[PDB]
RNA sequence: ACCCUCAGAAGGGAGGCGAAAUAGAGCAUGAAAUCAGUUGGCGAUCGAGCGACAGGGCAUACAAGGUCCCUUGACGAAUGACCGAGACGCGAGUCUCCAGUAAGACUCACGGGAAGCCGAUGUUCUGUCGUACGUUUUGAAAAACGAGCCAGGGAGUGUGUC
RNA sequence: CGCUCUAAUUGGAUGGAAGCAGGGGCGAGAGCUCCUGUGGACCGAUUAGUGACGAAAAUCCUGGCCAUAGUAGCAGCGAUA
């Protein structure tokens, strides 16, 4: 379904947190922001570890709940929840107002904000999110 | 008791009550409640099939424990409170033939206002275990009743 | 046809620069309201101002949000003290003779409530020709 | 009283008396807790000392309050620039001049505007702060003690001596 | 600051007192005061007195009232009617 975004951005080999800490920046501006290729989004560290806490959010939980996402679509839409606050108005509204994509939907090409790029040329020590994905157990839909 | 508690306009209006009935003023308020803006008439087809069990009352305040009943509806709880719909019926005869005598169209009329109010208790006591004994009280209903002119 | 108020009801003092000031200050900056102590959760304790008493009450303790407590740094001005919004001061009236030595310039009149309709209507007649304002007119049909 | 209704000396309706029946029989007045109906505000995706202070929505017969908004202008405490020019710094940036200038809360004046309009009141939304009250206690939101709610009642008094 | 009754001085009320309900104004505040409705006969102020004079609390007292709830009971017994 159609969403008339204000900004596109690319998501493609930079590093989420910072793209995330800007998207819910914008949200709370007044932004329509759309974050594209998630699954092709980094993130820095040894993947071992990375996937431990991920795979230790998977099995927390019990009756009351608490509903992590698998796939990076989920991943990238809870990454900025944690950075907006979304149990109040203007929170929600920000947070509704962004939305996650697997791949490009649209036919323009996305912006790449400034610092969020990793230079792979320069960097081993990473994972893509649609590799945390893979192992979390999501089906492979990219 | 109770006096009438809406301006009623003598000349397209009937007016009736009811003094200290010994019945359910729970069951009063929810029968009040759904025979509102019904034709007189209409009232008295409603609460004969309620005597007769074939349509349930809503019971929208005083519903603990109540059974779901299929026939009510945008709710869920409802019973078929007879003592209390002979009651009213009791109403609506002295309404209807109050309007009928003023010469107006008794039973084609509206019912703009209905409502029951607890006008007191008739004091009982029950003995119970261990020398002690405690209240077993009837409620005493008032009900005001003002039907109009379509 | 119409209602119409006795006397001079559209009259104004005339004050004193600094007077007007300080009266349109106590207008400005006002005053909290000084109710008791949580009158607002209890329907038995009145709005009526009780020194907050409890060893660890946190409105004695001063504690931000839990309401001011009355100290003589909230009075109003000396100079403005108790005078009516209209800037008058006030003067009240039983009868006839307690209108004289009244500066209708300075001071308004406010008869009394226990006073009747026979002798109202001969206060305010003879307050009107001694140039003094009624705050509590008869209105009658003219 | 009369009439209608009703199983009816019930009750109800209409009607009559009286200044007043909302003075109609435990019948002067008629508070609160609280109940029925109803009005305003909120409301079935959202968080809990229930508010105080700020600021918005919606709501408001009169009376007892009459203020309030916007251009511009005057005054102008502390504070206090942009731009530009010159000069330093690896750099972020800084110093000098412009200048204690423009600005600067309040208050006032001319012109224009508002009367649900300003205040105020009801409710609700946003911001800030906020885990009752009283008592016990070193330490109470306390998983320490008391209260279901309201009204009324409820605790330094007398004599003698000092 | 507020309450009771006494006194002196001095006022208000059937052209509507006290009380009560809702509302306006003042006081840092105790509280004062006005408007409207109700009510239908009493009510103040100042000064000097008087005191069975002020409540949110005491598992406080008495009365009234809500939720609990149209819920438990109206079955169980060697007499199942
Ligand atoms: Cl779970
Ligand atoms: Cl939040
Ligand atoms: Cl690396
Ligand atoms: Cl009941
Ligand atoms: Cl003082
Ligand atoms: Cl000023
Ligand atoms: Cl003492
Ligand atoms: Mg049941
Ligand atoms: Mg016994
Ligand atoms: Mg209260
Ligand atoms: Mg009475
Ligand atoms: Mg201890
Ligand atoms: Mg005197
Ligand atoms: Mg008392
Ligand atoms: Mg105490
Ligand atoms: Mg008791
Ligand atoms: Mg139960
Ligand atoms: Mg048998
Ligand atoms: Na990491
Ligand atoms: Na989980
Ligand atoms: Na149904
Ligand atoms: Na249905
Ligand atoms: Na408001
Ligand atoms: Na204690
Ligand atoms: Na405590
Ligand atoms: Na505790
Ligand atoms: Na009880
Ligand atoms: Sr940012
Ligand atoms: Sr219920
Ligand atoms: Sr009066
Ligand atoms: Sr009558
Ligand atoms: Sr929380
Ligand atoms: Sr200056
Ligand atoms: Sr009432
Ligand atoms: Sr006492
Ligand atoms: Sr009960
Ligand atoms: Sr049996």
């Amino acid at each position: 379904a159609e969403f008339d975004a204000d900004v596109i951005v690319d998501a493609r080999d930079c590093i989420m947190g910072r793209v995330a800490s800007q998207v819910a920046e914008q949200a709370l501006d007044g932004e329509t922001v759309a974050v594209v290729n998630a699954e092709r989004a980094v993130i820095t560290g040894r993947e071992e570890q990375i996937v431990e806490k991920y795979e230790k959010r998977v099995d927390i939980g019990n009756d009351n709940g608490y509903f992590y996402p698998k796939r990076p679509d989920g991943i990238f839409k809870r990454t900025i929840r944690g950075m907006l606050p979304h149990k109040k108005q203007r929170g929600r509204e920000a947070f509704e107002s962004v939305r996650v994509y697997l791949g490009n939907p649209y036919d323009e090409d996305g912006e790449v904000l400034d610092g969020t790029s990793l230079d792979r040329l320069s960097n081993i020590k990473f994972v893509t999110l649609g590799e945390i994905s893979e192992t979390l157990g999501a089906n492979k839909t990219w | 008791g109770i006096s009438y508690s809406v301006e009623a306009d003598p000349d397209t209006t009937a007016k009736a009550m009811l003094r200290e009935r010994q019945m359910s003023f729970k069951h009063s308020k929810a029968i009040a409640r759904e025979i509102k803006g019904k034709t007189a008439g209409e009232a008295v087809d409603y609460l004969e099939a309620v005597i007769e069990g074939d349509q349930p009352v809503p019971f929208k305040q005083h519903n603990s424990g109540v059974g779901h009943k299929s026939k009510v509806d945008g709710w869920d709880a409802g019973r078929y409170p007879e003592k209390a719909s002979k009651a009213f019926l009791d109403l609506l005869e002295n309404a209807v033939g109050n309007a009928d005598h003023q010469g107006f169209d008794g039973e084609a009329m509206t019912i703009k206002h209905v409502a029951a109010h607890k006008v007191g208790e008739q004091q009982g006591r029950k003995p119970r275990a261990m020398g002690r004994a405690s209240a077993w009280n009837s409620p005493q209903v008032d009900v005001e009743l003002i039907l109009e002119e379509p | 046809t119409e209602l119409q108020a006795r006397g001079l009801t559209e009259k104004t003092p005339d004050l004193s620069d600094e007077d007007a000031r300080l009266l349109t200050q106590r207008h400005r900056v006002g005053k909290p309201q000084f109710n008791r102590q949580d009158h607002h959760k209890k329907k038995r304790v009145s709005t009526s101002w009780r020194k907050p008493r409890g060893q660890l009450s946190k409105q004695r303790r001063g504690i931000k949000g839990k309401g001011d407590t009355v100290e003589a740094g909230f009075r109003s001005p000396t100079a403005v003290r108790g005078k009516h919004p209209s800037g008058f001061e006030e003067v009240r009236v039983h009868n006839v003779d307690d209108l004289e030595g009244v500066d209708g310039d300075t001071e308004a009149v406010r008869i009394a409530s226990k006073v009747g309709a026979r002798k109202r209507e001969r206060i305010e007649e003879e307050a009107e020709d001694a140039g003094i304002r009624v705050l509590n007119p008869t209105y009658v049909e003219v």
